[PDB]
């Protein structure tokens, strides 16, 4: 398997990891599902462990995580299609409401231009294609 | 009576004979039980074909709907807005959502065809011959009359018998046909032993169930056979030695295997707590009490913990009213710890109820438990008064602001702080450096929950006095070392030289390993929250640590305490000579060719601390 | 499931716990009667 | 910038969560696919109409010695006659006394009453009024599923107020001098129910962290209210038609050693329901967004509170003087004190929604079914009778809450007069079904009747739909119809106190209080005079 | 017949000390002593009780819910399960549960004196019947023996 997406999955594992000892408990999963808007309880966290709990340690190990992503799930290529609704790389001031709708964070009303204006190259009033290769 | 014989036998009774004649009473009673057998195998045939259609149908269903859903989530993904949540459900709820709306896809014709067959002979004649008997022949013998109308009602409601058939059937493979049989051979031995050594055949019977590969794989099956109630009514029959325990150990394993099993075992808690016949300890009977079944019934699930109510906890403290002499009282408070906490954070409802019933009868404690600390020629009191404290630490209102921004969680916290003094430092610091490890951690988890940094220095000379200096003394001392790595974490939240004396003793103790790194995790943030003259003095031992660094115990102490010394070098914003060797001996490791990529970034803060602050023995 | 009924069918793919038997002999293996039942001629 | 890189992690932190969650799709075990398929097939697809088969079957057993049906009832009586200090399960009984109970426009309205009375003749000819009267007296106080099945038979026999069956229930009790029946009926209501809120907020917190709840409705309302409704309905059917030998049998119970005053014992029950819903008001009183479980715990509690008033009436309805006197000395008055106090405060907050009309109708109806009772308690008054004297005495002891409901009816009746005045109709429109809010704030104000406080309460929601106006027909149909039937009984009850009991002065406070009501219904109530069975004359 | 609001009442037990029926009543002084004590009545034919400092006037009776919302910022009839604000009839101060510790066996017996501060749940006493016959929610008649439970300390009037 291509180790680019596996290194991306290691980055995603460390994104999920908070105690940093190689094992992921249930509480990291509960906090990451509560931080992205959703409201889980202990029952959903518990049996969602028990499905993945083939290793039988109550935690998420790394290679079973890797094949669990390799089951269904590029990463930023599928993410760039969220940016590119229009297909020309432009993410306009009008198109920015169509990108940030399905995230979870309440977008601001003045700082949203400062996110563009610091990142924009010449000031075309949009977010172009060139703000993806050398911005991420 | 295989295929040739039943044609001889049915067409002896059918032709359409035996049934047409006139018969006396206690023979047609015998025929009625015979006639029930034919309908029973008719029911058996209906289930054997309803599992036959099922395997072919889900082979059409799963190979369609799992496969065609895979086409949608590659053509639409957007992790889970709407169309995921229709297929994001429980697997039980997914089954009802898939098929069970068809009484308002492409296979909607096929299952609708089957119910037409399972609409539905001899149903005509049994409904006829029960009428023909009961009309002309005015009946005594109510054992017969009860037997007649059952076969009438079972005939007219053949659906309702099948309604109580499907929550007993179960489907498995050809792999399981080995271990299932001698399971059933053992289970039938227990059902046969229900009516009566009598003990040893049950113990031989129960353990052979407990070593089966098909005993964990299908706990729905073991629930559907009702074999929790089987062993329980055996134990119900025994109660008013080892025959009680060896079935009781099976129940504790029975609830541990799944949550949905444990809900079914909840409904027997009323009888089960009425057994103070076992609480005189004598281990290893402490894995087999009827209390211990009551333990594992509530043990984890917070849903189960909220459902139980006040007469359950009334009887337990009624037994604690009996303890006015003892040793049995430690196990009741062991049970109530599983009634209030259950996850790591307490419940808010049962925690209120138990302490209100713990004031209506009360039973200095540290004035009394100190006097028995040298009692010899005993410990069952020393764990008891440790247990009652360990209970009361669990029913704390909140470490969250529910304690802060609310009344009615303080009213009860006022009770907890009033019944005890501070007091416990009898057991916390003083006696606990000699029994040792079980009770000092128990007194911590009370004091942390109920009751800033002035008592940080006041409650020093604690823990690492005997323990962190005796790393080669290893055996109860060795059993205490990994225990207080995690207990000493929550003390994250002048005498700092003595703290550095224990920390260097902790550094020698850090010279299990996941928890030893956990006590390092409470140590690495400890110097960050340090007047910094001790933090500058602790960095002098860090150069003493740097001499013994440039193994893995110092390698985690190299890159961490270097940036932490820069966090101690915020005070500059004397011993830089040893710091010059500290960059030199690190450069002496740099020319030698692990986690050394961490310590290499710690070298630039060693010049930035000199750019901010300085501008085996 | 259907004839185009007869409860004397021979398929019977349920579990159906098996028969075992023992012959009432007079060997000195006295912890082997001990299992099932005395045998009998069936058919 | 930094928030641009902050969404890249929260994209992958959230997209991995979907691969954690969507990985179960019935994939690898073919056993768990098929084992779960059956249980879902059961609870969805068996469950159909077989229920043509009852009325053919009891027809098939009432055929030409002794009938086949006649032995079946004879089995259950002789089973229920032996002392075992307990009943059984007897799943034969649980199905046959169900099937025996499942088998029960003027000319059709009499012919349906005709063929029903034939179908209860099919059963009570053969002692079916005795297995219901014995299986209650067998189980001493236990509310098991057995005794809940007999009440569904005894209701489906007495269903029309049957007179011969009500004669056979008594004349069986008189000769078999049965203590064990009235000992059993008092113990049956003794626990029986109450809506408890400590089980609700336990579940409400369990609605917090117990995410999906399948059948957690068990301890919620009254512990199987369907039995508790069916107890009192069986008691009401024992007295409809005014069996004055039986309403006096439920009181003093003459020819026995000990006596069970069952009529006080049902007063003590609904007082426990009065407090049970007052506490379900007080907890609720500040949230003001009734969720789904808040609705279906009132609706399962209103109907039982509705039912207990309907059987409270039938002990009083025929003017048995020893029965209404013996309930006036009891603690009835505290219940109707409390029930008023729920009526005002809820209606001011339940009539602020478009979703909370479904609770409003039921709570309006129980107000009517309350005053239908204390109309019927009043009917033996003479002029200044004591039972008329005490009924006004509770009317000042909760005087402060009679105000709001009488004020509530005026808001929706004075709207019902101002419907065809053209400063109500042709003011803002010609006529369309759209008026205004802003002119409705002043077209109503140019009728000069109401204070400004009542105009804003009338301006509660009134459309919540895109217009900042209201609707003509829908608002007035909710104004006229649900408060003119219930409001009529309150007008009758206020009439009935003054004309029967004059020469009170604080009653003249209440009369001139609701003068807008009594001058609206006075073209609808007739006051005739008869010679009502006491050889006196009473207004009707 | 029914105890109501604003009627002078007294509170007395009848405890026996070696078969001597001491019909002691609760009294207090104030104006220099913020504590309560006992007054004896059994030797009434020789020593009469100083009844100026024994009598208490009920001032209010609330449901518990009404109390909890009231702290959050005509003669009525007294009911069980209600919190009452007892008033000393002479000294004007209200009976309360002081948060101090004196004149006890020194385990958790809090002190009962009489203070001035009307607010706070220290001066509210709930009434619980010593009878399974008469129950919660109904009116308390003359001579009904009962329990007084504090709202703040939740300790009985021992
Ligand atoms: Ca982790
Ligand atoms: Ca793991
Ligand atoms: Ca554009
Ligand atoms: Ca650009």
């Amino acid at each position: 398997l291509t180790e680019e997406q596996i290194a991306e999955f290691k980055e995603a594992f460390s994104l999920f990891d908070k105690d940093g000892d190689g094992t992921i408990t249930t509480k990291e999963l509960g906090t990451v599902m509560r931080s992205l808007g959703q409201n889980p309880t202990e029952a959903e966290l518990q049996d969602m462990i028990n499905e993945v709990d083939a290793d039988g340690n109550g935690t998420i190990d790394f290679p079973e995580f890797l094949t669990m992503m390799a089951r269904k799930m590029e990463e930023i290529r599928e993410a760039f299609r969220v940016f590119d609704k229009d297909g020309n790389g432009y993410i306009s001031a009008a198109e920015l409401r169509h990108v940030m709708t399905n995230l979870g964070e309440k977008l601001t009303d003045e700082e949203v231009d400062e996110m563009i204006r610091e990142a924009d190259i010449d000031g075309d009033g949009q977010v172009n294609y060139e703000e993806f290769v050398q911005m991420m | 009576f295989h295929n040739e014989d039943l044609k001889h036998i049915l067409q002896l009774i059918e032709p359409s004979g035996l049934l047409q004649m006139k018969l006396p009473e206690p023979v047609k009673l015998q025929m009625c039980l015979l006639l029930q057998y034919l309908c029973d195998c008719q029911v058996r045939h209906r289930i054997e074909a309803i599992v036959a259609f099922s395997d072919d149908f889900v082979a059409k269903l799963q190979d369609n709907q799992r496969f065609r859903y895979n086409e949608v989530m590659q053509a639409l993904n957007c992790p889970c807005p709407e169309e995921i949540r229709d297929q994001l459900l429980d697997f039980h709820e997914d089954l009802m959502t898939h098929c069970g709306i068809e009484l308002d896809l492409t296979i909607r014709g096929r299952l609708l065809s089957l119910v037409e067959k399972v609409t539905y002979t001899l149903q005509q004649l049994i409904s006829e011959t029960m009428v023909r008997w009961a009309q002309e022949s005015v009946i005594e013998d109510p054992e017969l009359v009860r037997a007649m109308f059952v076969l009438l009602h079972r005939q007219y409601d053949g659906i309702g018998g099948l309604v109580r058939a499907l929550p007993k059937t179960y489907t498995i493979n050809g792999v399981s046909v080995e271990d299932t049989i001698n399971l059933l051979a053992s289970l039938g031995q227990i059902r046969s032993l229900l009516s009566v050594e009598e003990e040893k055949l049950m113990i031989r019977g129960l353990g052979d169930i407990m070593n089966n590969k098909v005993f964990y794989q299908h706990p729905n099956l073991m629930r559907a056979l009702g074999m929790h109630e089987t062993v329980m009514e055996v134990m119900v029959n025994v109660l008013g030695p080892k025959m009680v325990a060896n079935c009781c150990r099976f129940l504790c394993y029975f609830c541990r295997i799944s949550r949905q099993n444990q809900k079914a075992m909840f409904d027997h808690l009323s009888y089960l707590l009425e057994n103070s016949s076992v609480g005189l300890a004598s281990p290893a009977m402490r894995g087999s009490t009827p209390l211990d079944v009551a333990a594992a019934s509530v043990m984890d699930n917070n849903e189960l913990a909220l459902a139980l109510r006040e007469p359950d906890l009334e009887k337990v403290v009624r037994y604690l009213a009996g303890c006015g002499l003892p040793v049995e009282g430690e196990r009741y408070l062991d049970f109530l710890r599983f009634a209030v906490f259950c996850n790591g954070e307490s419940v808010e409802e049962n925690a209120n109820v138990v302490v209100r019933l713990l004031i209506r009868r009360p039973e200095g404690l540290l004035a009394a438990m100190e006097e028995a600390i040298k009692i010899a020629e005993g410990n069952a009191i020393m764990t008891f008064y440790a247990a009652l404290i360990d209970l009361l630490g669990r029913c704390a209102p909140e470490m969250h602001l529910i304690h802060a921004a609310k009344g009615e969680a303080i009213r009860i916290r006022s009770i907890l702080r009033s019944l005890i003094p501070l007091g416990d430092l009898v057991g916390v610091i003083s006696i606990a450096f000699q029994f040792c490890p079980d009770h000092k951690a128990a007194m911590v988890l009370f004091l942390d929950r109920v009751y800033v940094q002035d008592f940080l220095l006041h409650l020093l000379e604690v823990g690492f006095l005997p323990d962190l200096r005796a790393a080669a003394s290893l055996t109860d001392m060795a059993l205490a070392l990994n225990r207080y790595l995690c207990t000493a974490v929550l003390p994250l939240l002048f005498a700092g030289t003595e703290h550095h004396a224990s920390l260097i003793d902790s550094l020698l103790h850090t010279v299990k390993g996941c928890s030893l790194t956990k006590a390092q995790r409470d140590s690495i943030e400890v110097c960050l929250l340090s007047r910094p003259s001790m933090m500058q003095h602790l960095l002098r031992r860090l150069v003493f640590d740097v001499p013994l660094l440039n193994k893995m115990p110092l390698k985690l102490l190299t890159n961490h305490y270097e940036r932490c010394w820069k966090y101690y070098c915020l005070p500059g914003g004397a011993s830089e000579e040893e710091l010059h060797l500290s960059r030199k001996l690190f450069w002496g490791i740099f020319d030698a060719l692990y986690e050394q990529e961490l310590f290499k970034l710690a070298l630039p803060c060693l010049s930035a601390v000199a750019g901010a602050l300085p501008p085996n023995f | 499931l259907f004839p185009d009924g007869l409860p004397g069918i021979g398929l019977s793919t349920s579990l159906r716990p098996r028969m075992q038997f023992s012959s009432p002999s007079f060997v000195s293996i006295n912890n082997e009667c001990y299992q099932y039942s005395p045998e009998f001629p069936l058919d | 910038k930094a928030v641009w890189h902050k969404l890249l992690s929260k994209q992958r932190k959230r997209a991995v969560v979907a691969c954690f969650r969507m990985a179960p799709l019935y994939n690898l075990p073919r056993h768990r696919a098929v084992n779960l398929f059956l249980q879902g097939y059961e609870k969805s697809w068996i469950e159909t109409e077989e229920h043509y088969f009852e009325d053919k079957l009891i027809e098939d057993l009432a055929k030409p010695r002794v009938d086949p049906l006649h032995q079946l009832i004879l089995l259950f009586s002789r089973t229920a006659l032996t002392e075992k200090c307990k009943l059984e399960e007897d799943f034969l009984y649980m199905a046959y006394a169900d099937i025996m109970a499942k088998s029960c426009s003027f000319e059709e309205k009499e012919m349906e009453k005709q063929k029903l009375l034939y179908q209860q003749a099919r059963l009570h000819d053969r002692g079916a009024a005795e297995m219901v009267l014995q299986t209650i007296s067998a189980s001493k106080g236990e509310t098991g599923p057995m005794v809940a099945a007999t009440l569904k038979l005894g209701i489906a026999i007495l269903n029309g107020g049957n007179s011969t069956v009500q004669q056979k229930m008594l004349e069986y009790l008189k000769e078999k001098k049965d203590v064990g029946f009235f000992q059993s009926l008092a113990g049956l209501m003794q626990s029986c129910s109450v809506l408890d809120l400590n089980a609700f907020e336990r579940q409400n917190k369990a609605e917090g962290l117990g995410m999906v709840t399948e059948e957690g409705s068990g301890e919620k309302v009254l512990q199987d209210d369907e039995f508790t409704c069916d107890l009192f309905r069986f008691l009401q059917l024992l007295c409809e038609g005014h069996n004055s030998d039986f309403q006096n049998y439920l009181r003093t119970q003459t020819g026995n050693n000990t006596t069970v005053n069952i009529i006080i014992s049902t007063v003590d029950y609904l007082l426990r329901v009065q407090e049970s819903i007052s506490d379900f008001y007080w907890y609720y009183s500040g949230k003001d967004v009734i969720d789904e479980q808040g609705q279906r715990n009132f609706s399962k509690a209103i109907q039982v509170a509705k039912q207990v008033f309907n059987t409270l009436t039938e002990y009083i309805q025929g003017p048995c003087t020893g029965n209404q006197q013996s309930l006036a000395h009891s603690r009835l008055w505290d219940a109707v004190v409390g029930f008023l106090h729920v009526f005002a405060h809820m209606q001011m907050k339940l009539s602020q929604d478009s979703s909370q009309i479904e609770l409003l109708k039921e709570l309006m109806d129980l107000q009517k079914d309350m005053v239908v009772m204390l109309l019927s308690m009043l009917e033996g008054n003479v002029v200044n009778g004591t039972i008329g004297k005490q009924m006004v005495d509770m009317l000042v002891e909760s005087s402060n809450n009679v105000e709001m409901i009488l004020k509530f009816f005026d808001m929706f009746l004075k709207l019902k007069d101002l419907t065809s005045s053209d400063t109500f109709k042709e003011y803002d429109p010609d006529g369309k079904g759209v008026i205004s809010k802003r002119d409705f704030h002043k077209a109503m104000e140019s009728h000069k009747h109401y204070t400004q406080s009542e105009t804003e309460f009338l301006l509660s929601c009134a459309e919540t739909d895109e217009n900042e106006t209201l609707d003509y027909e829908e608002f007035v149909k909710r104004f006229h119809e649900p408060a003119k039937d219930i409001g009529f009984n309150v007008a009758v009850l206020l009439t009935n106190l003054s004309e029967h009991m004059p020469n009170d002065t604080r009653l003249q406070t209440f009369l001139e209080l609701a003068e807008s009501v009594l001058n609206y219904f006075q073209p609808f109530l007739g006051r005739i005079e008869i010679m009502g069975s006491a050889k006196r004359i009473e207004r009707v | 017949q029914f105890l109501r609001t604003d009627d002078e009442v007294v509170l007395q037990c009848t405890a026996t000390i070696h078969k001597e029926q001491q019909k002691l009543c609760l009294a207090a002084e104030g104006f220099g002593n913020r504590l309560c004590f006992l007054e004896s009545t059994s030797n009434s034919k020789n020593v009469p009780p100083d009844l100026s400092i024994c009598t208490f006037v009920l001032e209010q009776s609330l449901s518990v819910r009404a109390l909890q919302e009231m702290l959050a910022n005509g003669h009525r009839t007294l009911l069980y399960g209600h919190a009452i604000l007892l008033r000393h009839s002479y000294s004007g101060m209200y009976l309360c549960c002081l948060s101090t510790s004196r004149s006890s066996t020194d385990k958790l017996a809090f002190d009962v004196g009489l203070q001035e501060d009307t607010t706070g749940e220290a001066c509210w006493w709930t009434i619980h019947p010593a009878s399974k016959q008469r129950s919660e929610g109904e009116k308390v008649r003359v001579g009904d023996d009962l329990i007084l439970v504090s709202v703040s300390s939740e300790r009985y009037l021992h």
